[PDB]
């Protein structure tokens, strides 16, 4: 699913600025 | 036209405080440390108690040498200048600031509910009414900031704290810029970057309205509209201007987002002739009492668990490190105006 794809992205935690 | 008068008064107050910032309004031994609330590359934030009054505050502590090392002098001085100069219900209040041989200190109201981020990941997603409640506060906050010519540039659930009444407080201004025209810096968080930032264009305050679309999408879906394993692949999706919506999104919500997540700047809501009112008057906000939101009279859909003053349950646990203050003054010239 789209949710499953989000988990697989590995970017589910807190995101830093570039 | 009440808004016109309100914003002109607000700009006159901002500019007086911008031109003459406050300095050195407390000292370290006025406070007891309680707990680390967040870390970072050149600073920490701690829960502290003011010894005389017993009031709790959030104290941001920046190591001057690390600030210089990571090239954050201007950003750090800018954040403090902004915080002591603004005044809006959804912006955190700066209570004191000071510095010593090693560190800069900003003491702010303690916002005990934590980051929206944690609540969103815990619950999964917000219902559209819950998302709309938060979105309305950001719309008013950007209307205020933009009227001061401030572009915000780092909107995301991580940067939105939830107070004891369930309303938002913005605390970080380390990327904000006073810019009436265009600016060029590549900055922000990958998922929230407007296409014109990715594409190395000169850009303007319309990037904030794009980021509002990303925020509304992520609040309502539980995940952002453009994601991938690595930032480079996130950028390709963003600039494509192809977005898919969960099937539970309402028609009104999808229409608003098509208009915020608009690659073409001549068509993006917030940036057109009618400015912010294209957003305030959109059908998705039909039920929103903008004045009652501003006055914090709307019942919040979600209230954080709070077991009193100095409860820290809504923040993560960190290793407590010393707060060292050197015998030698570090970086004095760089930070004179702090
Ligand atoms: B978050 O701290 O988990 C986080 C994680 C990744 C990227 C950004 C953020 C946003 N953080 C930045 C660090 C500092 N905080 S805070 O420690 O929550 C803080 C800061 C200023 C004022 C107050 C007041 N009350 C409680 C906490 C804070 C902001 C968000």
């Amino acid at each position: 699913t789209t949710y499953a794809d989000f988990i697989a992205s590995g970017r589910t935690g807190k995101r830093n600025a570039i | 036209e009440s808004v016109k008068e309100f914003l002109a008064k607000a700009k006159e107050e901002f500019l007086k405080k911008w031109e003459s910032p406050s300095q050195n309004t407390a000292q370290l031994d006025h406070f007891d440390r309680i707990k680390t609330l967040g870390t970072g590359s050149f600073g920490r934030v701690m829960l502290v108690k003011h010894k005389e009054t017993g009031n709790h505050y959030a104290m941001k502590i920046l190591d001057k040498q690390k600030v210089v090392k990571l090239k954050q002098i201007e950003h750090t001085l800018n954040e403090k200048r902004i915080l002591q100069a603004v005044n809006f219900p959804f912006l955190v209040k700066l209570e004191f600031s000071f510095k010593d041989n090693s560190n800069l200190y900003m003491v702010m109201e303690y916002v005990p509910g934590g980051e929206m981020f944690s609540h969103l990941r815990r619950i999964g997603r917000f219902s559209e009414p819950h998302a709309r409640f938060y979105a309305a506060q950001i719309v008013l906050t950007f209307e205020y900031l933009h009227s001061l010519d401030l572009i915000y540039r780092d909107l995301k659930p991580e940067n939105l704290l939830i107070d004891q009444q369930g309303y938002i407080q913005v605390t970080d201004f380390g990327f904000a810029k006073r810019v009436k025209g265009r600016t060029w810096t590549l900055c922000g968080t990958p998922e929230y970057l407007a296409p014109e930032i990715i594409l190395s264009k000169g850009y303007n305050k319309a990037v904030d309205w794009w980021a509002l679309g990303v925020l509304i999408y992520e609040m309502a879906a539980g995940y952002p509209p453009f994601f991938a394993d690595q930032p480079i692949q996130i950028y390709e999706k963003i600039v494509s201007g192809k977005v898919r919506f969960p099937s539970h999104f309402s028609s009104d919500l999808k229409d608003l987002l098509r208009n915020l997540l608009q690659v073409d700047l001549t068509k993006r809501f917030g940036n057109l002739k009618n400015g912010v009112n294209d957003i305030k008057n959109h059908k998705w906000f039909a039920t929103t009492d903008w004045i009652a939101i501003y006055q914090r009279k709307v019942e919040a859909p979600f209230i954080p668990k709070f077991k009193g003053p100095g409860d820290t349950s809504n923040f993560d646990d960190y290793e407590e490190e010393e707060i060292r203050v050197s015998i030698n003054e570090k970086c004095g010239k760089e930070f004179t105006e702090f």
